[PDB]
């Protein structure tokens, strides 16, 4: 538990940055 | 008469509020009319509860969710949440109800009188929504206004009197908060604090120190962050991350709206802090943490042996433990075993609750107010009658939690419907296709095929 | 389009206020004048506040034969 | 050209056969973690004590339950709001019991539906489309909101969510009603007005279009092939069908404007959920359904039994014998 | 029925006195005031072994079963022995200090409380007194 | 042209509401049966059929008025006015529970003549008959649950009444004593009537949302005019949309809007073919084999058992109330309670 | 140029007669005394 905390923790932070930076790296550019 | 039919504007009856956009004049007068809206029911409900006040009853047994509000900042209340002078109630009510007259006769100025765009009289006033250093500007002069707000909260808790103080001694007492938290740590760690049980994010705020400390950071914050707003553009990075449109910074008004509505009940639900079950009437947790208190009393008066007195499951019918460790309250209770409300601090020791600070030390105003906690649970109808859906017609008991907890989700799960309705318009509108698809040009027919 | 005349157009005429200014006050003081003057509690058989029971009988007045029934609930009448 | 801008040219692609997104980022991981947790929890889960009593629920297959008695059983009691993950237990076997599968799923399944509702915005932004598909999946989300997190939040324990579980809702409507009084509640009087009338107008819309459809087909062959697919003729004619419902009711009735109809298609039921979600969201925090028991008393004043005091009797007879050992006190309160 | 002097003849002290409608209608109402929150029904919720029923209070020391003596109640709660004082935990007129919604009950206003208890479970029935099983 | 042939006229003479030969059959008893529900929710109580409050004129609000059902000792009696029961007698006929039957079999007769006009003006517009068909599922709705269970049962009293709180009693009825959210006929009844209202909302939002652009004004509802024979949106972004999203989309209009016909119909046709079962007591009320498992393991604990317990609960504490002519005089110790409550 | 006394005016008729004469008597019930 010690382990699986601090892996579910880099998991969930590594998706939520790939979420904020996506949306940060010009979503409204990506428009028909 | 622009923007006033469907040929001139493109916008209907039902959307003609949207007429308004482009129309800085208008939409001033639309918003300070709307103002005065809300300050004429701070004013009308503020005399409408105090017309219908009854001093003798509590005031969560009146249905009053704003008396409560005043009675929170220190006024007119004296010891254990008791009315003594009900004029600062009542002035309350009219600086408000009268002011709001000052913003309807400038509501209807703008609106159906002034000039109708503010862009030609004063380019001060006058804004374009894409200009994106003007809309910082209003900003900026909007947080020190709220910096302002959130520094008079501390003025009235510092200087002017005192907030009500839940956890006075010897019961609740109107208390001036001299030495608030000023350490961020402690501010700041409200904020990394969890959401869930045993944490409950920044509702959890138990004291007044913290309150008024934290409003001396938000308060100054949003002062130096007007300043911020007021002497800069923004930036790169932020301008590729927005849309810059009038329904765009709506939409993300009502996104933060939609956050505060859902806390702010919460707050109303869990912090009985700056929320007073004085006033407000005990929350969820406080009323079944009193019902496991006033049969703790009442059977260990009968002589009960409290703390080896089981359930029919195993379980401590009084007395158990939290998943923990802590002696808490059996039953069902056990879910609210997170609760702090100070009618049971004295029986709260390290471990818990203190079995021998239940014997011989639960003091009557403690057996009083678990009694009265537990017949006024925020359990009630629509009807409001009180008690659980199969209770008689007997109590009239709906308390403002309840009232505040559901008319503030109502609102803001429609403020959350009303963020996805006008961030997903105004960001079609700013790429061209809110009216429709383009015939001539439709994107999947240029789009290739999936299988 | 069918050939009556338009609702815009009966509504808004004041002939219609002549016949309906002195008709719908008129059958709203007819179904008063039915509750007011007691005629709803005879037509229907609905007690009266004072009709449900007896003066020292609390049972429910309930009809437990088919045949024998509409004598049943004059017994219960009666009772009242 | 690093593989950030050539990863952002694969998330927001439309050429995904299943569209990703930066809401599916989340959505994806979420969702897929709340479907495999909840086919384990569905079939291998030990005996959850959803009460806190110690009185374990059997919810997975594998422990004599078939797929309508099967549950992914709400977490323990004695958590209550406590956040349960994996490494708040000191054993697997710790986390199984007091119920820690439901809050992973329901975690992982409200944040990932929440995230199917922006992925939904988000496809309609790169197809062009107007962009209101998600705020009509609002309404089953919140709803979703209500009953796994919402009404936990309000009565304090996420067993008291839904379970997921076919019996497990049964389990949860019926304690509703006892405690909340549901029926009488009007905002899910305005649901059923909502689900009642959208599965009717679901089949007056259904019913209308394929009355109305233009003969292309011969009768010895179906009439669905009368429609190929991106055709640009309308394949009903939408005259006749306001023709024909104009006629059945009265003719100002009737949407003869295709947009104004699937306005109402949408608007009905969903302003129906929202304000049925709006109404477990509400009875959270015990704003029950309209209370009338006693209420027509007599010039004695001998209570007149009503309808409402005959649901009364059956709200009675729920709540006496809902979680039968899980009471100690007379008054149920959260 | 009808509330009839039959129903509002109720034991004063061995004498009877009779209430009148307006006087059942206002002490229902400052029942529901000040005692009903745990009083609802003939009950007691903090202590659901008192009911408010007559054969209960018949069987209370002193005598409650009386108008004069569920007005000696209201200025001096004993308990059902009468041993113990609970004016500290209960609602009456020496506790005006601790319950704010007793302190504008008089002795013309008393009596309509102590009118409530004794006419209302001839009017109810088992339902005075008898908890959810009799609503 | 005879008098039938001029009558054929008239009656299907085009005017306002239309009247057809279907009006002959609709338009008195779907007026009878709506106004005889006003009628009685009004001005007639259930004190003798139930022993309750059900008019305004008692005290009762909309949701707690209704017409109630007769009483258990009428049977199935059709009740007639002039019938042996009420004997002309219309005050003793609202108190014997005439009206419920009134309504109940006018309003089984207007929507028999709702339902042959939506075939009269089908006929007469040149359409199919669709929503005849669609129509199926109301009437085998109202057939098994207003006639047939009541047929089934001993009279017309476990019938549902005609009121808001009558039938939020019937549906707390069928659940305790009939289990019927654990028949799976009533879930494919749910599974109906709620893929209906999500096919409702998404082809509502659908259609909504994928516009073709054809007005240059903010509000698209002015961008249709009815005769014009263009798609008014874009069921090929649609059919793009949702294959990404959700993984399938329909591709045909048509198949699209016969699954709506198909998705609420045929649910509250199966609700139908359960609720005929119940008339009967064919319940699924419990599954053998776990009730031989509970029954000697103290320990096996669903969310199925658990249901069970709360239909015993109903079951002994509604009935000496919802069944008033059994006689049910049920003491305080043989109710089943839990524990404190 | 239109008629009077059509079928339009029993369909209306017919349902709001008794109407406002029910909504007189729901009106009258909400005075009586208990
Ligand atoms: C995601 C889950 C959010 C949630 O579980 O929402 C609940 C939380 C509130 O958390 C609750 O907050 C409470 C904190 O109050 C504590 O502090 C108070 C101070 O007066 C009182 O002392 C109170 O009695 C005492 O318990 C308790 O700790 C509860 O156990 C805890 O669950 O809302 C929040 O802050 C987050 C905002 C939620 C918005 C609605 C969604
Ligand atoms: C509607 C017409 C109506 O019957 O209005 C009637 C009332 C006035 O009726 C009075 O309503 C009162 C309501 O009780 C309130 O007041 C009582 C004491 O007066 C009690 O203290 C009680 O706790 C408190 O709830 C009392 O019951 C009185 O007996 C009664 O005369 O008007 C009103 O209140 C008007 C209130 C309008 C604003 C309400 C907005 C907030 C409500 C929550 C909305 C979101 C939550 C979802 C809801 C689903
Ligand atoms: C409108 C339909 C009226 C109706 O149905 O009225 C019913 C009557 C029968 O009357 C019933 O008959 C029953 C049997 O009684 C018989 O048996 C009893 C004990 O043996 C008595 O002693 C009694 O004397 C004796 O007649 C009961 O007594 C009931 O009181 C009485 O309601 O049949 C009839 O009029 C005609 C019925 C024959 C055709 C059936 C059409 C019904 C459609 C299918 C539904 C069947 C039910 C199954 C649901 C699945
Ligand atoms: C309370 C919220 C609110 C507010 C502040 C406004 C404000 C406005 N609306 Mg909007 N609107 C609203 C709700 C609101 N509306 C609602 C609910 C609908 C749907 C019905 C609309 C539909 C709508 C349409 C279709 C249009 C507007 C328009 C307008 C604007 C100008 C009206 C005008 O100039 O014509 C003149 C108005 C009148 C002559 C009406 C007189 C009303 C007066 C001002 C009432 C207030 C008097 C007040 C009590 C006096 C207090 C002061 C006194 C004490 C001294 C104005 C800013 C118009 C617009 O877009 O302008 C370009 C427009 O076309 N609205
Ligand atoms: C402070 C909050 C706020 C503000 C300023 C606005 C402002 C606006 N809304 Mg929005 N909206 C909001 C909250 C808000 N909304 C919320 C909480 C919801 C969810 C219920 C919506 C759902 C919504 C929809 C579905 C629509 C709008 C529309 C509009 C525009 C015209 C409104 C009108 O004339 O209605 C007049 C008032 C009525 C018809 C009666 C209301 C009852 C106007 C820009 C329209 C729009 O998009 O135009 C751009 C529109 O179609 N709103
Ligand atoms: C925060 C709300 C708000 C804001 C931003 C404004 C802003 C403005 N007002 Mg308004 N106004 C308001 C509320 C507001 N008002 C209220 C509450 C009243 C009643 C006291 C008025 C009554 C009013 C009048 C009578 C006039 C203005 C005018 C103005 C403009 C010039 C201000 C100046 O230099 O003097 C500016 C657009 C002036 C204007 O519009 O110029 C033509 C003007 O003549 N205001
Ligand atoms: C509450 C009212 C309010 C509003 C509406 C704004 C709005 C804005 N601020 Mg301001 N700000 C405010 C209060 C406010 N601010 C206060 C009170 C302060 C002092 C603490 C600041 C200090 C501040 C700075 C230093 C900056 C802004 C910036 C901005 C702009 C970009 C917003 C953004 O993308 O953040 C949304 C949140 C994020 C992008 C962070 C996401 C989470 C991260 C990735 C986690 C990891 C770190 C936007 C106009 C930026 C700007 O453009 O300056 C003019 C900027 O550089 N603000
Ligand atoms: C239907 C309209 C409506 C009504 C009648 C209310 C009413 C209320 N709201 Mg709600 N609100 C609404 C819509 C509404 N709201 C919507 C649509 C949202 C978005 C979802 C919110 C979001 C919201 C939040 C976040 C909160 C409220 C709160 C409240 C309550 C107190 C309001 C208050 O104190 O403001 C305060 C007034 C101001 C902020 C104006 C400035 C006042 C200054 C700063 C005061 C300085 C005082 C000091 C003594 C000065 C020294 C002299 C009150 C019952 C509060 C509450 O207690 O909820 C439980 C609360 O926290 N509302
Ligand atoms: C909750 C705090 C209460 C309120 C408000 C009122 N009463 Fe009470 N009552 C309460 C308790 C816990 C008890 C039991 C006390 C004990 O001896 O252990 C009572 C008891 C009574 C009785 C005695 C009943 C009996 O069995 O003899 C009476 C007559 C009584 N209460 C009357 C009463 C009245 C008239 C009130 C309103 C003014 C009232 N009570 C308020 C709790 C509470
Ligand atoms: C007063 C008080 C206090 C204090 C408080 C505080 C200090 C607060 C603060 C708070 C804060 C400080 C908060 C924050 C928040 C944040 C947020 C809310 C955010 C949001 C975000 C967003 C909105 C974003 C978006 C985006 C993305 C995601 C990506 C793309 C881009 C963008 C930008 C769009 C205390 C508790 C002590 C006590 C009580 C009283
Ligand atoms: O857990 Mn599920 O249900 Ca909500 O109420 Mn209290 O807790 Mn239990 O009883 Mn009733
Ligand atoms: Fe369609």
């Amino acid at each position: 538990m010690e382990t699986l905390k601090i892996t579910v923790y880099i998991v969930v932070t590594f998706f939520v940055l790939l979420f904020v930076f996506g949306f940060l790296s010009g979503d409204p550019a990506r428009n028909p | 008469a622009t923007n006033r039919d469907q040929e001139s504007s493109g916008f209907a009856w039902w959307a003609g509020n949207a007429r308004l956009i482009n129309l800085s004049g208008k939409l001033l007068g639309a918003h300070v009319a709307h103002a005065g809206l809300i300050v004429f029911w701070a004013g009308a409900m503020t005399l409408f509860e105090l017309a219908h006040f009854i001093p003798e009853k509590p005031m969560y047994e009146q249905g009053l969710i704003l008396i409560p509000h005043i009675a929170t900042l220190g006024w007119g209340v004296g010891p254990g949440g008791e009315v003594v002078d009900t004029f600062p109630f009542f002035v309350v009510g009219v600086v408000h109800l009268i002011s709001s007259a000052v913003l309807g006769f400038g509501g209807v100025y703008h609106a159906i009188r002034g000039p109708e765009t503010l862009e030609e009289y004063s380019s001060f006033f006058g804004y374009d929504w894409k200009d994106k250093n003007k809309m910082t500007t209003i900003l900026g002069f909007h947080l020190i206004v709220l910096g302002i707000g959130a520094l008079l909260l501390v003025a009235k808790a510092m200087f002017f009197g005192g907030l009500y103080d839940t956890w006075a001694p010897g019961g609740g007492d109107v208390r001036v908060i001299t030495n608030p938290t000023l350490d961020p740590r402690v501010i700041f760690g409200y904020l990394l604090k969890s959401p869930f049980g045993g944490e409950g994010w920044i509702v959890s705020v138990n004291n007044l120190e913290d309150v008024v400390g934290g409003h001396i950071w938000i308060g100054l914050i949003c002062i130096a962050g007007g300043i911020w707003h007021i002497l800069t553009t923004p930036f790169g990075w932020a301008r590729r991350a927005f849309i810059w449109s009038g329904e765009a910074y709506l939409s993300y008004s009502l996104g933060a709206l939609s956050m505060m509505g859902f806390i702010a009940t919460c707050f109303v639900w869990f912090n009985n802090t700056v929320y007073p079950s004085e006033f407000y009437g005990p929350t969820g947790p406080e009323a079944s943490q009193a019902q496991a208190m006033t049969f703790l009393i009442r059977d260990q008066k009968l002589g009960a042996n409290v703390g080896s007195a089981q359930g029919p499951t195993g379980l401590g019918k009084y007395l158990m433990r939290s998943p923990t460790g802590e002696i808490i309250f059996g039953g069902e209770t056990m879910r609210f075993w997170d609760f702090r409300g100070p009618w049971l601090e004295p029986l709260r020791g390290p471990n818990g609750l203190d079995l021998n600070k239940i014997k011989n030390d639960i003091q009557p105003w403690q057996e009083r107010r678990a009694a009265e906690y537990m017949t006024h649970a925020p359990l009630g109808s629509l009807n409001s009658v009180g008690g659980v859906a199969t209770e008689i017609n007997s109590v009239n008991f709906v308390s403002p939690r309840s009232w505040l907890a559901t008319s503030h989700f109502v609102l803001a799960f429609f403020f959350l419907v009303g963020h996805l309705w006008h961030a997903g318009r105004a960001r079609a509108a700013a790429a061209g296709f809110e009216k429709g698809i383009d015939r001539e040009s439709e994107p999947v027919l240029s789009m290739p095929s999936l299988d | 389009t069918t050939g009556e005349r338009p609702f815009s157009d009966i509504i808004t005429s004041v002939r219609y206020w002549v016949i309906h200014s002195i008709t719908i006050p008129a059958l709203f003081i007819a179904g008063w004048l039915f509750v007011s003057t007691g005629l709803a509690y005879d037509v229907f058989g609905t007690p009266r506040p004072d009709s449900y029971y007896a003066q020292e009988q609390r049972s429910i007045p309930l009809v437990t034969d088919r045949f024998e029934a509409k004598q049943q609930v004059e017994t219960f009448l009666e009772q009242l | 050209a690093n593989l950030w801008e050539r990863f952002c040219n694969w998330v927001t692609s439309t050429d995904n056969r299943l569209y990703v997104g930066w809401f599916g980022v989340i959505m994806i991981p979420t969702l897929l973690a709340a479907t495999i947790c909840f086919v384990i929890a569905f079939i291998a889960a030990p005996p959850v004590d959803i009460d806190g009593i110690r009185e374990p629920v059997s919810g997975s297959l594998l422990y004599g339950n078939n797929i309508i008695t099967g549950a992914v059983v709400p977490s323990s009691n004695a958590i209550g709001l406590h956040f349960y993950p994996i490494w708040e237990a000191a054993s697997l076997d710790e986390w199984l019991y007091n119920g820690g599968p439901y809050q992973l799923i329901i975690f992982h399944f409200l944040l990932g539906a929440s995230c199917y509702m922006g992925r939904q915005w988000e496809l309609s932004y790169r197809l062009g489309m107007r962009p209101w598909i998600c705020v009509a999946y609002s309404a089953p989300l919140a709803s979703a909101f209500a009953v796994f997190l919402i009404y936990p939040i309000g009565q304090g324990s996420f067993s008291d969510g839904m379970p997921l579980g076919i019996s497990g809702t049964f389990n949860f409507m019926i304690v509703f009603q006892a405690e909340h009084n549901i029926l009488m509640h009007p905002f899910h009087q305005l649901g059923v007005a909502g689900v009642f009338g959208g599965a009717l107008f679901c089949a007056m819309h259904g019913s209308l279009v394929t009355s109305s459809l233009i003969r292309e087909t011969t009768e010895t062959e179906s009439a669905n092939y009368g429609y190929k697919f991106g055709q640009e003729e309308e394949t009903y004619n939408i005259v006749a069908a306001h023709g024909y419902f104009g006629r059945l009711i009265f003719q100002y009735a009737s949407f003869n404007n295709s947009r104004s109809l699937h306005f109402f298609l949408a608007a009905w039921p969903v302003v129906g959920v929202w304000f049925a979600a709006l109404g477990i969201s509400t009875m959270a925090f015990n704003l029950n359904g309209f209370n009338f028991n006693h209420s027509v008393i007599d010039a004695k004043g001998n209570v007149i039994n009503t309808w409402a005091d005959i649901i009364n009797r059956a709200n009675l007879g729920m709540e006496v014998m809902h979680e039968r050992n899980a009471h100690n006190f007379p008054l149920d309160l959260a | 029925a009808e509330l009839t002097p039959e129903v509002l003849t109720v034991p004063l002290n061995g004498k009877t006195i009779t209430l009148t409608e307006k006087q059942y209608l206002e002490g229902k109402r400052l029942f529901q005031y000040a005692c009903a929150s745990c009083h609802v029904g003939g009950i007691t919720k903090t202590n659901p072994s008192l009911d408010l029923r007559t054969e209960t209070l018949a069987l209370a020391t002193p005598p409650r079963d009386n108008i004069e003596g569920l007005v000696d109640y209201m200025k001096n709660p004993t308990t059902y022995d009468g041993e113990q004082e609970i004016a500290e935990v209960h609602p009456s007129l020496r506790s005006a200090d601790i319950f704010p919604k007793m302190r504008n009950l008089t002795e013309k206003d008393l009596v309509a409380i102590a009118g409530h208890i004794l006419v209302e479970p001839k009017i109810l029935g088992d339902k005075w007194g008898g908890g959810k099983v009799y609503y | 042209r005879g008098w039938f042939d001029i009558l054929d006229d008239w009656l299907k003479r085009d005017r306002f509401v239309f009247v057809g030969w279907s009006g002959i059959l609709l338009f008195p008893c779907a007026y009878l049966a709506l106004g005889g529900w006003l009628t009685g929710t009004t001005f007639v109580t259930s004190w003798y059929t139930h022993g309750l409050a059900s008019s305004y004129l008692e005290g009762c609000n909309f949701l707690t008025v209704a017409v109630s059902t007769p009483a258990n000792s009428m049977g199935h009696s059709l009740l007639l006015l002039w019938g042996p029961e009420a004997q002309g007698d219309f005050t003793r006929w609202c108190q014997l529970g005439g009206l419920w039957t009134f309504i109940a079999l006018h309003g089984a007769f207007g929507l028999i003549g709702f339902m042959l006009r939506q075939f009269e003006i089908a006929r007469l517009v040149g359409v199919r008959p669709y929503n005849a068909i669609a129509f199926s599922a109301p009437i085998a709705v109202f057939v098994s649950v207003f006639l047939i269970y009541p047929l089934g049962q001993s009279s017309w009293f476990f019938a549902p009444s005609f009121g808001v709180a009558a039938i939020f009693r019937f549906l707390l009825f069928f659940q305790g004593f009939h289990n019927w959210t654990l028949n799976p006929f009533h879930m494919m009844g749910v599974a109906g009537v709620l893929g209906g209202a999500l096919l409702c909302a998404i082809h509502g939002a659908t259609v909504e949302n994928t516009l073709f652009q054809d007005g240059e004004g903010a509000s698209t509802f002015r961008a249709f005019n009815p005769t014009q024979a263009e798609e008014t949106y874009s069921m090929v972004t649609a059919n793009r949309f949702w294959s990404q999203i959700f993984g399938i989309a329909f591709s045909n209009k048509r198949w699209l809007h016969f699954f709506m016909l198909f998705v609420p119909v045929t649910g509250l046709w199966m609700s139908a073919i359960g609720v005929v079962g119940l008339a009967l007591n064919l319940r699924s009320y419990d599954f053998i084999s776990q009730e031989i498992r509970a029954a000697e393991d103290p320990e096996f604990e669903t969310f199925y058992t658990k249901n069970l317990l709360l239909n015993e609960g109903i079951r002994a504490w509604m009935a000496p109330q919802d069944q008033p002519h059994e006689n049910f005089v049920f003491p305080e110790e043989v109710l089943p309670r839990g524990n404190a409550l | 140029s239109y008629p009077i006394f059509t079928v339009r005016w029993v369909a209306v008729h017919t349902l709001a007669v008794p109407t406002i004469f029910f909504l007189g008597a729901i009106a009258a019930m909400q005075f009586i005394q208990r």
